[PDB]
RNA sequence: AGGUCUCGUAGACCGUGCACCAUGAGCACG
RNA sequence: CCCAUGAACGAGGAAUUCCCAGUAAGUGCGGGUCAUAAGCUUGCGUUGAUUAAGUCCCUGCCCUUUGUACACACCGCCCGU
RNA sequence: GCGCAAGACGGACCAGAGCGAAAGCAUUUGCCAAGAAUGUUUUCAUUAAUCAAGAACGAAAGUCGGAGGUUCGAAGACGAUCAGAUACCGUCGUAGUUCCGACCAUAAACGAUGCCGACCGGCGAUGCGGCGGCGUUAUUCCCAUGACCCGCCGGGCAGCUUCCGGGAAACCAAAGUCUUUGGGUUCCGGGGGGAGUAUGGUUGCAAAGCUGAAACUUAAAGGAAUUUGGCGAAGGGCACCACC
């Protein structure tokens, strides 16, 4: 029977989207199928910046961060416990959740 | 390390959640004697008051979870 | 048994069937 | 058989006089082992330096590339030979729900010098705004590159080396093309993202005497 | 072999290129000019176990023995250039690297700016694997 | 003239990953 | 009941059991069994602690959501040579 | 670390955004040609949608001729996994994957919903063109321009709610205006197999494409949605016969 009202994805008036690699496998996902993960952390996060932070030779030297982007294939996304499955009356709720940490 | 570092007091202000696998380690947020601005959290073993005064060795690290 | 190999298999023996043909003949 | 840093020597390089510090390193090499000479293969190495190591008080996310081309005895001499950004203010540039303008220009220079100027653009999110879209149309984008592009080819090919790497050094160029293409869309975060140079003229002496002072 | 300057509250600056993979974690030294290393060491090195080759011990052990090596050889003051596998493949930098780092800063070293330099494609070609993908 | 500005608190992730799954002899009663 | 004979055992591997206050443990006395009868069990009394006011890691149990071509209910149904 | 050479692809910006009849389309610049929508007190005056024969386009794979072979990789070779692997895994690796011309016309080519037109609720945003109106900015004065805000109009991709209504129910502003059954017009289905099979015709170098049965057998095969069930599915709670 017929699940969502979309298709699994965001394409309505295309027909065509250009698939991407999986970043844990490799499978050719489609742009809009995939689950877009985007994190930003830095090089070192709590158990070695006190450590860099007496041991630099510049002061109040800010750590840089790094930024990469993730595409997940939904096998893949489901094995990483990045996306969850929901109830029925619940599964039309567009909003993300809450990020408090 | 190879690195000297005086013992710094220490006090607690306010009980969190017990972390650990079996819960046995308590999160606790922490404040200095010497230094009353700066506040950190700690992981602590035992069983703590609502104000008792602590004694901490390394004041750099921070808590984490179990792992 | 899903339609794409059982149809494989069917396009495979009318392939002998037919080539049986066109070597008798 | 025989420890290999026995026959090494040590190395001081020299910043130009269009920077401030001249000191920013050593290197070293080996001796003058037989018909070979070490002179030539301390030459062709290039040296990756911050801005904040060269100049006091500044923007220090910006590199530099110095290359060597002259050695006279326990002492290096550089030369101006790109200038690049780092990876982490680049990825920190770029964000969704909005819109980024790239173009390159091809320079000559008064001297031999056939840079390639590299620019980047991102438009500006008003404050009392309420849409979350903030695109722009592509001839706006069109009609901004090609501003860009004049601007870019305007200052360079009429000046020599030094003073425009003196400019180079604030943010000169991108603020006034953020000053020129404000009627057009307001954006607000103007960089040179990448300056690479591609031919050399024939090298003599005396232009590296004198542009180190 | 030894800077020949006095260095009374000035430092000496090299580079260290740490390249950590999911299986090997590359620690590599080199002069400012970048063309000259010094001495270079692998999570293979100090362990023998070809699994453990990727490890936060190991990269320990051979973060201490490189901090060793460029102390008896006189550099003090470490660039770090962090690299992933990078390519086609994942971006993400390996979990050895930040404990090399962390052990290599425990020695008693002063760094300077930190960065990741780590070669990210605009577009490469195929990526190993099917169109399936590495499926188990 | 003073010297330790005041008030409340999740600020928690981060060498962590698992092989080895073949088959069901049947089946009541009003 | 009396006298002689005086072995192993020098605080025990893997593994595993029980227990938050007059508790565990030490200690003795009653009852059942009984012609003769307690190294067992059930009650009683004396002395009397260390640790903790939590967790879901292990071992199990319960609930919610989701998937199902299973309802004699996965020890189920079931495809091909 | 410095250069050189070759081929492939245009990330992040990239969206329930745009264009195209559909397959499909993403570096900059130049040239040619076409088109929707908006505006119009311009022109012709019924010139109109659907359409058997017929005609163009048509993902990938496959075929026919050659400098292209960078990466990836059907068959094949090797090593492990396993009771048994010529499967999951790893290392090489032919034909292809790339281009120019000659072919075939098949997909879950799916919104699993033919085309044109009329009527029937609201709301908030998005993209295009036009219209009106406080204020800010390209510094301070004046005009219109681009950016922002507040409305409106027409077309389009879409979103939330309901006794408008319908449906077997999932659900639907169309799948509504249907026993109170008629707006116009093409294609197509009659239990489940046999079977898209045999034969004939047709097209194609071939692979195959279109047209398309019968005999025999069967009382079921199927579509929605509830209750414990069963997950090598994800969470939450409890227990000194579980742990610290
Ligand atoms: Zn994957």
């Amino acid at each position: 029977t017929k699940k969502r009202r979309n298709n699994g994805r965001a394409k309505k008036g295309r027909g065509h989207v250009q698939p991407i690699r999986c970043t844990n496998c490799a499978r050719c996902v489609p742009k809009d199928k995939a689950i877009k993960k985007f994190v930003i952390r830095n090089i070192v996060e709590a158990a070695a910046v006190r450590d860099i932070s007496e041991a630099s030779v510049f002061d109040a030297y800010v750590l840089p961060k790094l930024y990469v982007k993730l595409h997940y294939c939904v096998s893949c996304a489901i094995h990483s416990k990045v996306v969850r499955n929901r109830s029925r009356e619940a599964r039309k709720d567009r909003t993300p959740p809450p990020r408090f940490r | 390390t190879s690195r000297v570092q005086p013992i710094k007091l220490a006090r607690v202000t306010k009980v969190l959640g017990r972390t650990g696998s079996q819960g046995q380690c308590t999160q606790v947020r922490v404040e200095f004697m010497d230094d009353t601005s700066r506040s950190i959290i700690r992981n602590v073993k035992g069983p703590v008051r609502e104000g008792d005064v602590l004694t901490l060795l390394e004041s750099e690290r921070e808590a984490r979870r179990l792992r | 048994m899903r339609a794409k190999w059982r149809k494989k298999r069917m396009r495979r023996l009318k392939r002998k069937r037919r080539k049986m043909r066109q070597r008798s003949k | 058989v025989v420890d290999p840093f026995s026959k090494k020597d040590w190395y001081d390089v020299k910043a130009p006089a269009m920077f401030n510090i001249r000191n920013i390193g050593k290197t070293l090499v080996t001796r003058t082992q037989g018909t070979k000479i070490a002179s030539d293969g301390l030459k062709g190495r290039v040296f990756e330096v911050s801005l904040a190591d060269l100049q006091n008080d500044e923007v220090a996310f910006r590199k530099f590339k110095l290359i060597t081309e002259d050695v006279q005895g326990k002492n290096c001499l550089t030369n101006f030979h790109g200038m690049d950004l780092t990876r982490d203010k680049m990825c920190s540039m770029v964000k969704k729900w909005q819109t980024m303008i790239e173009a390159h220009v091809d320079v000559k220079t008064t001297d031999g010098y056939l840079l390639r100027l590299f620019c980047v653009g991102f438009t500006k999110k008003r404050n009392n705004q309420i849409r979350k879209t903030s695109y722009a149309q592509h001839q706006q984008v069109r009609q901004i590159r090609k501003k860009m592009m004049e601007i870019m080819t305007r200052e360079v090919q009429t000046n020599d080396l030094k003073e425009v790497v003196n400019k180079l050094i604030p943010d000169s160029i991108g603020k006034d093309i953020e000053k020129a293409c404000q009627s057009i869309y307001p954006l607000h975060d103007v960089f040179v993202r990448k300056v690479k140079m591609l031919k050399k003229p024939k090298f003599e002496l005396g232009k590296l005497m004198e542009l180190h002072g | 072999s030894l800077g020949p300057q006095v260095a009374e509250g000035e430092n000496v600056f090299g580079v260290c290129h740490i390249f950590a993979s999911f299986n090997d974690t590359f620690v590599h030294v080199t002069d400012l000019s970048g063309k000259e290393t010094i001495c270079r060491v692998t999570g293979g090195m100090k362990v023998k176990a070809d699994r453990d080759e990727s490890s936060p011990y190991a990269a320990m052990l051979a973060a201490q023995d490189v901090a060793q090596r460029c102390k008896e050889l006189g550099i003090t003051a470490l660039h770090i250039k962090l690299r992933a596998t990078g390519g086609n493949r994942t971006k993400t930098p390996g979990p050895g690297a930040q404990s090399a780092l962390r052990a290599l800063a425990r020695s008693g070293m002063k760094i300077g700016r930190i960065e990741d330099v780590t070669p990210i494609p605009s577009d490469s070609t195929r990526r190993k694997g099917g169109r399936r993908g590495r499926r188990l």
